[PDB]
């Protein structure tokens, strides 16, 4: 929590994003929209 | 007469052109020249390459330092003492200087 | 770690690859391919109608779309719109995004000359690109609405078009009503390229086209290890005849023992070995025509004073029986 | 040319031509050769054929500097003026940018000033069109090779034209130069003549000295006893001890074989006797003389001996305090490169392991009002003084603690000079 | 005796017979075969095509076929400028020579409809120019495209040294496109076509031009690593002046210049026994295979000479002069290598051209270096 | 054939009319609303840029336009006997 953040790669987000979202979602066009937002 | 300050920076790795021309002017020119390099990098001679050092007349002169405590004491005496007569204070002023300087506990 | 590797593969030369590749891509699934092409042909009036609304049309899908775009843009649309407005037809400016040599200056220098030079826009030429297009936009807000240009951008996720200062340049073009923007991408992460700022300028719509095309032109710039063991395979075909023999004596005792360091030979005995067959006079005459094998990176040396060939166990006997013999 | 008329002035008030003045006039490096006698022909007979037959060749000579290759090829062309060519000294190091030599060539055919681009177009237009004679010296070829070899390919591709009226003469530093810098495609064009120049030998180094000492060795001067002026009241002579000239030769031929180094060590040793002669009698500047062996003993050593040992013992106390701390860390850790804060950590510790009158002064110049110093007095100063002296070396970092320090002279002589 | 050997130093080749078949449509005014002429270097290949076109132009119908040397461009414009120089005319030059499509307008002739073929000399300067798939391969790509509809086509004849260039071509271009196919190579003539040209280049024959079997001996024992026998006659022309100077003799003179000091003349370089000691001192410091300074060598020189008291320890300044005695003979080289602390700072790293096998022979004869090993 | 060269140009309803009378009529309501906020944004900057007479008069006036889309254009008053110029600095021009 204090330390400097680590480094991502792509699709590890959607690995965690699909898990923690309330099969209820599958379309990822607007999800790709908000990344470069 | 050439006066060169910080000639070591001319002695870089890449080109060294300007040193090579003036040192060859020693060898061939009818115009009498003299070159005066001043620097502080001590081993200046290894900084040169081969073809420039062979043009060089190899004579360097090291500058002295104050080697004894007594030397700069002798220097500051010659530094502060006025010898020419200008002020009435001068003869009084000269003996005040050395009296501080002669005493090692001053 | 016993791994099967691409070096341990039955390799294929240049003319052998490309010809049998050309056989498949023109005879594998030919009948269902045009059978798809006739099915999607009925969508062509639907694209014509929506494109009057200035909608940036974007084509995604698996397979290459390059042939499909050039049929749809050139032959179908561009004379159809000229006939429906009422003379040369509408100018088509393609952009080959798979070609990496696309810049922002050169293509926009084409654009302002493709578009109308009604004013001295070279006066505003002084980075003035966003400046010069801004003066183009507000003038175009008060013009009669008709398409005068359709541009095509193949492979929009291409190596130069995906650069970010080029992407925003295309964004300001798309808000203008006079030009229709029909582009295609191929990446799976293509909607990472746009935020709600650019898509506001873009108003993209999407359509699937999947014909499973081989991408003939789009394979050319790309390379793999098909495109060194194969590199020094050609230099030996043009040298002196003695270098063949001194490499033959090199390749024997270096394969006497993958081809790694340990199978290599010492420099002294190899000098004596190539002195044994009346080939090497001394070390210098050996090394000078060994630097030619070094200069084209055809042999390695590590430390005995081991010179070893960096090609595999299978490769050196292929180099034995084919080019040395 | 022009301004040498303006370089002359009038008032020359009778300069004293002493005994050793007339030596240094001929000991000037200016004015047939004994050492490279036959190799002068090997150049010339290679050159005489192409000159009198209107061809285009290449001649490649190498060697260390000081062997006459600047000199010998000038003696080749010099006699040739007696018997059709345009002589140019295209020096490599005298070109500012490497492309600037191109301007000279197009200047030295008609007299035009064009760019490096536009010159070599007309140069190429010259070298394959002219019906039928140019001598060019490409000196010091380490300069014009550096960027991408595109210049060096041109200077030998012009030689390949059978209608090219040019004769090139390359003089390099090393024979290896078209094998470790150039490509093989140039190495085909360089040919395989490759005239090697070795060093000089010590017998010939005697035979080069007396050529300068031709009319003046053991000769006589006419001297007035009042001013020290010599004329080629006494009539004195001056002799040169040949054994000291020999021991000059047996060193310079041993280390370098350099013809400037042999002349100049004699020239340096000549003026040592000059000042000692002026010391004993004082003729200023307005029975039988000689030059001892003891002069060339000093002056040859004067090429060698240093002073950094004498510099270190004549430095400040905190300078010698600094290095003694620095070798202490290098024998503590054995890592030869210590962090700067650890040295400041050590000089604190090397106090408490007269010392109090030192330790008072070492952190404040007296003064109760402004004492309590962390790092020592003038610690930036001595570390700056050791930096520009070349003894130390300190890498650049804005942190003044973890910036590393590396020694630059041998640490044993640093250990050895510390003992005094 | 001079004028017979004054003239010594100066259809004809059996490779010209190949190219007239390769130019089989060049006398019938049609588009010829597809010409990408390569070669290993020194093989006469620059003047080889120059021999053909000069024999072409002196033979040949309206006559205009031009050849330019690609050396000083780095950029594909002014080649198409130099084809305009055979016209002696005037136009708007800059746009027409820049773009691919701009070259197509340039190819409409004026006087009598003779087709034009260009000759691109020394193409490898543009091949081995700036980065491949960005500019130079594209430059290679754009030139070889001959899809023009009339038979007036800019037929390329380009040349290169190293034979990697074909695999550098894209897979579309290697599908039998343009002038790439006929990869006509020239193997280096051992003695069997080059020496016979020297025979016919001895048309004006002196009496004693030497035993020609020795000339055959010269050809056989130069053909290990060579390409230019007139230049390797230009080493005979130097030895023919040796027999003028004295009023394969010279290859024997030139190889002993190169082979020696390791076998024999190592001890010639080290007449000083201390020079033998300092030479082993360098190799003992080479255990720590590092930037071998003149100080770290001086470090191991002192710390060994205090153990074995063979001589007194000498100066660093003496250590400077003695290693330069090792330098001028050509044994050890000194270079100012890299250390990147403050600036690009130059410490001196040495390197030795001797091996321990050629060391151990010359030290067992002297048991004073035997304490030091 | 030419596809490796980049960007080569070349020079080769009863129902729908009832759409046409509806579409543009809607779009006249669109863009007229668009210039309303365009006149709104241009107004509220303009009055607030002026009339702010501070007492120290050695400070620049700053304005934070929160939530703004980085594309908000501005016009300026004429305000004679003084030139009023606009400078824009895009992070692309901030090296
Ligand atoms: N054999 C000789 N006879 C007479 N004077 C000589 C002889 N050799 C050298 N010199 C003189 O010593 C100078 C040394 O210059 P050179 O040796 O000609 O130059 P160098 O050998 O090319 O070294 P460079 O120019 O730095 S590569 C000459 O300019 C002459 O003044
Ligand atoms: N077979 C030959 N017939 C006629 N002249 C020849 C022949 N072989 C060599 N020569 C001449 O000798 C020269 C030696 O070739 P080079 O020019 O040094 O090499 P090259 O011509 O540049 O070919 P490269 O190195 O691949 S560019 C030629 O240029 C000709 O002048
Ligand atoms: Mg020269």
């Amino acid at each position: 929590r204090y330390l400097q953040p680590s480094l991502f790669a792509i699709e590890r987000l959607l690995a965690i994003f699909q898990a923690i979202f309330p099969s209820l979602m599958k379309a990822n066009i607007e999800v790709f929209q908000n990344l470069s937002e | 007469v050439f006066i060169f300050d910080e000639i070591d920076t001319f002695a870089g790795p890449v080109r060294q052109t300007l040193l090579y021309n003036l040192f060859d002017m020693v060898e061939h020119s009818r115009v009498p020249v003299c070159i005066f390099g001043c620097t502080t990098k001590l081993n200046i001679l290894e900084y040169l390459e081969k073809r420039v050092k062979s043009r060089f007349s190899q004579r360097v002169i090291y500058m002295p330092q104050i080697q004894n405590l007594d030397d700069m004491v002798d220097a500051v005496r010659n530094l502060l003492t006025v010898r020419s007569e200008i002020s009435p204070w001068v003869s009084q002023w000269n003996e005040t200087l050395e009296k501080e300087l002669s005493d090692p506990r001053s | 770690k016993s791994r099967h590797t691409m070096s341990m593969a039955p390799d294929v030369t240049r003319e052998e690859f490309s010809l049998v590749s050309n056989f498949f891509n023109e005879n594998f699934q030919k009948r269902p391919r045009q059978k798809l092409f006739e099915i999607q042909k009925k969508m062509f009036p639907q694209y014509w109608f929506e494109l009057t609304q200035g909608f940036s049309l974007l084509f995604y899908g698996v397979g290459s779309k390059r042939n499909f775009l050039e049929e749809f843009a050139i032959d179908y649309l561009s004379p159809k719109i000229a006939y429906s407005q009422l003379v040369n037809s509408i100018p088509c400016l393609i952009l080959n995004g798979y070609n990496p040599s696309c810049n922002y200056r050169d293509v926009f220098k084409e654009i302002t000359d493709l578009l109308v030079p009604a004013e001295l826009t070279r006066s505003e030429t002084k980075n003035h690109v966003i400046l010069q297009i801004q003066k183009m936009i507000d003038f175009y807000k008060n013009q009669p609405l008709d398409i005068k240009l359709i541009l095509v951008v193949h492979n929009l996720d291409g190596p130069s078009i995906r650069k970010n200062t080029f992407q925003t340049m295309l964004s300001f073009l798309s808000v203008i009503r006079q030009i229709a923007i029909v582009a295609s991408t191929d990446h799976i992460y293509a909607p990472l390229l746009w935020d709600n700022m650019k898509a506001q300028n873009y108003n993209f719509v999407f359509h699937d086209i999947s014909n499973f095309e081989p991408s003939t032109v789009e394979s050319t710039f790309q390379d793999v290890m098909k495109m060194g063991a194969e590199g020094a395979k050609y230099v030996l075909q043009s040298l002196t005849v003695n270098s063949k023999k001194m490499y033959k004596l090199l390749i024997e005792t270096q394969m006497q023992n993958r081809g790694t360091q340990r199978t290599g030979v010492e420099l002294k005995l190899f000098n004596h070995l190539c002195a044994a067959d009346f080939i090497a006079s001394n070390e210098i005459a050996l090394r000078s025509m060994l630097r030619e094998f070094i200069e084209h990176k055809m042999a390695n040396i590590t430390k005995m004073e081991i010179i070893w060939v960096p090609y595999t166990y299978a490769e050196l006997e292929k180099l034995l029986k084919t080019v040395l013999n | 040319s022009r301004f040498e008329n303006k370089l002359k002035t009038t008032q020359k008030h009778q300069i004293v031509e002493t005994i050793f003045s007339k030596v240094k006039k001929q000991l000037n490096s200016s004015y047939y050769l004994p050492a490279r006698e036959n190799e002068f022909a090997s150049i010339y007979l290679s050159a005489y054929s192409a000159i009198e037959s209107d061809s285009a060749t290449t001649i490649y000579v190498a060697g260390t500097p000081g062997v006459g290759k600047t000199l010998t090829v000038r003696e080749v062309v010099k006699e040739l003026l007696s018997s059709d060519f345009l002589y140019v000294e295209i020096n490599g190091l005298k070109m500012v940018k490497p492309t600037d030599c191109y301007e000279t060539l197009w200047n030295k055919v008609s007299g035009e000033r064009l760019t490096w681009a536009a010159s070599m177009e007309s140069l190429e237009f010259y070298f394959k069109r002219v019906p039928k004679t140019i001598v060019v010296l490409l000196d010091e070829l380490d300069a014009m090779v550096t960027k991408s070899q595109d210049i060096m390919y041109n200077f030998f591709n012009w030689t390949t034209y059978e209608n090219a009226k040019l004769i090139v003469i390359a003089v390099a530093n090393t024979m290896d130069l078209p094998e470790r810098q150039l490509g093989n495609k140039i190495t085909s064009r360089i040919g395989f003549t490759r005239i090697m120049f070795t060093g000089y030998t010590h017998e010939e180094l005697k035979n080069i000295i007396d050529l300068r000492l031709k009319g003046l060795n053991d000769s006589f001067f006419y001297v007035d006893t009042k001013t020290g002026n010599a004329i080629l009241v006494r009539k004195v002579r001056l002799r040169m001890s040949a054994d000291a000239i020999e021991i000059a030769s047996r060193k310079v031929a041993s280390v370098s074989g350099d013809a400037r180094r042999a002349l100049k060590v004699c020239k340096r040793a000549a003026e040592i006797a000059e000042k000692h002669y002026m010391a004993k009698h004082g003729y200023g500047y307005d029975g039988v003389q000689t030059v001892h062996i003891t002069h060339v003993m000093k002056a040859l050593n004067e090429t060698l001996n240093s002073h950094v040992i004498t510099f270190m013992t004549r430095l400040s106390f905190t300078a010698k305090l600094f290095i003694y701390a620095l070798l202490n860390l290098m024998k503590k850790n054995g890592s030869q490169e210590q962090e700067l804060g650890d040295i400041v950590d050590e000089i604190k510790l090397l106090i408490e392991v007269f010392v109090m009158e030192i330790a008072k002064t070492l952190f404040q110049q007296g003064s109760d009002n402004i004492s309590e110093q962390l790092r020592i007095i003038s610690w930036d100063f001595v570390l700056n003084q050791l930096l520009d002296a070349g003894i130390l070396f300190k890498q650049t970092m804005k942190n003044d603690r973890i910036c590393c320090v590396k020694l630059n002279i041998s640490v044993e002589e640093a250990k050895r000079a510390m003992n005094e | 005796k001079a004028l017979l050997q004054k003239s010594s130093e100066l259809a004809r080749t059996a490779e010209y017979e190949q190219v007239m078949n390769f130019l089989a449509k060049a006398i019938s005014e049609h588009r010829s075969d597809s010409l990408y002429i390569t070669g290993p270097p020194g093989t006469g290949k620059t003047a080889q095509l120059d021999m053909i076109i000069r024999q072409k132009f002196q033979s040949l119908e309206s006559v205009a076929v031009t050849s330019i040397n690609c050396i000083s461009l780095g950029e594909p414009s002014s080649i198409f400028q130099k084809i305009f120089d055979s016209f002696q005319d005037l136009n708007g030059p800059t746009l027409q020579i820049k773009n691919m499509q701009h070259l197509q307008k340039f190819l409409e002739p004026y006087h009598k409809k003779t087709t034009f073929v260009v000759v691109l000399d020394e193409m490898d300067r543009l091949l081995h120019a700036n980065t491949s798939e960005t500019q130079s391969v594209r430059t290679i790509l754009e030139l070889f495209l001959l899809a023009k509809l009339p038979t007036v086509s800019f037929v390329l004849i380009g040349m290169a040294n190293s034979l990697d260039m074909k695999d550098r071509f894209l897979s579309r271009l290697n599908l039998d496109r343009g002038l790439l196919p006929q990869t006509i190579v020239f193997q280096p003539y051992t003695a069997e076509q080059m020496y016979e040209i020297v025979i016919q280049k001895m048309s004006s024959l002196p009496t004693i031009i030497f035993q020609p079997m020795a000339i055959k001996f010269a050809a056989k024992k130069c053909a290990g690593n060579t390409g230019d026998l007139r230049k390797l006659f230009d080493v005979l022309r130097g030895s023919i002046e040796i027999y003028e100077l004295e009023k394969l003799n010279y290859i024997a003179k030139v190889f002993s210049k190169f082979v020696n000091n390791n076998s024999t003349r190592t001890r010639i370089a080290k007449l000083n026994i201390q020079q033998k000691l300092i030479l082993c001192t360098i190799i003992q410091s080479l255990k720590l295979n590092s930037d071998a300074t003149i100080d770290e060598s001086f470090d191991h020189y002192i710390k060994a000479i205090t153990k074995t008291d063979t001589l007194a320890p000498l100066q660093r300044n003496e250590f400077l002069e003695i290693c330069t005695i090792l330098e001028t003979c050509g044994l050890v080289s000194i270079k100012k290598t890299k250390c990147k602390g403050k600036t690009k700072r130059f410490v001196d790293k040495i390197d030795v051209d001797l091996d321990m096998r050629e060391f151990y022979d010359e030290m067992t004869k002297i048991s004073i270096l035997k304490p030091f090993l | 054939a030419d596809a490796q060269r980049s960007h080569y140009t070349v020079y080769p309803e009863k129902r729908w009319e009832l759409y046409h009378q509806l579409h543009s009529h809607f779009h006249d309501q669109v863009d007229h609303i668009i210039d309303n906020i365009e006149a709104d944004l241009k107004a509220e900057i303009s009055d607030l840029l002026y009339s702010e007479t501070t007492q120290k008069r050695r400070c620049f006036n700053t304005i934070f336009l929160l939530g703004s889309d980085s594309t908000t254009k501005i016009e300026l008053k004429d305000e004679s006997s003084r030139y009023n110029v606009l400078i824009e600095l895009t992070p692309k021009e901030s090296p």
